This record gives C-alpha cells, structure tokens and sequence, in this order.
C-alpha cells in the first residue's frame, strides 16, 4: 500500500510546474499588452 | 488643392514622423514577444 501511495506523489507536481509556467506566461502576455498600451 | 489636402499635414510634421517611429517600436516589440513565445523550449 505504501508503495502505491508514492506513485501519486510522483505523478503530482508536474501539473503544478506546468501550471506555474503557464501562469507566468499569461502574466507576461497581459503585461506586454498593457505596456504596449 | 481641396481634394489633395486630405493627404495634407493635419497633425504636423513632428507628429506624423514620430507616430511612424512609435508604430515601428510597437511592431518590433510585438515581433520579439511573439518570437520569444514561439522559440521558448518548455519541454525537457
């Protein structure tokens, strides 16, 4: 059972890093759109 | 001359030329932002 649990903890944080990357990208796009004005 | 004053310098010499360089900056900045978005390598 313990081993099975580790599987999900290995699976996670990949979505988290992708999500933080895409939030950084969209924030940069919004900033560029507001600064080009 | 009334027909040809549509293409007249209504906004003055300084503004028309500056606007042109402002659009140059706008277009170029759009270019490097788009090319940096296409050229980034997120995948490992």
């Amino acid at each position: 059972n313990h081993e099975a649990a580790t599987c999900l903890e290995d699976v996670v944080y990949r979505g988290d890093m992708l999500l933080e990357k895409i939030q950084s990208a969209l924030a940069d796009i919004a900033q560029s759109q507001l600064k080009t004005r | 001359k009334l027909i040809s004053t549509m293409p007249g310098i209504h906004l003055s010499p300084e503004q028309q030329q500056q606007q042109l360089q402002s659009l140059r900056e706008q277009v170029r900045t759009k270019n490097e932002l788009l090319q940096k978005y296409k050229s980034l390598c997120m995948f490992e």
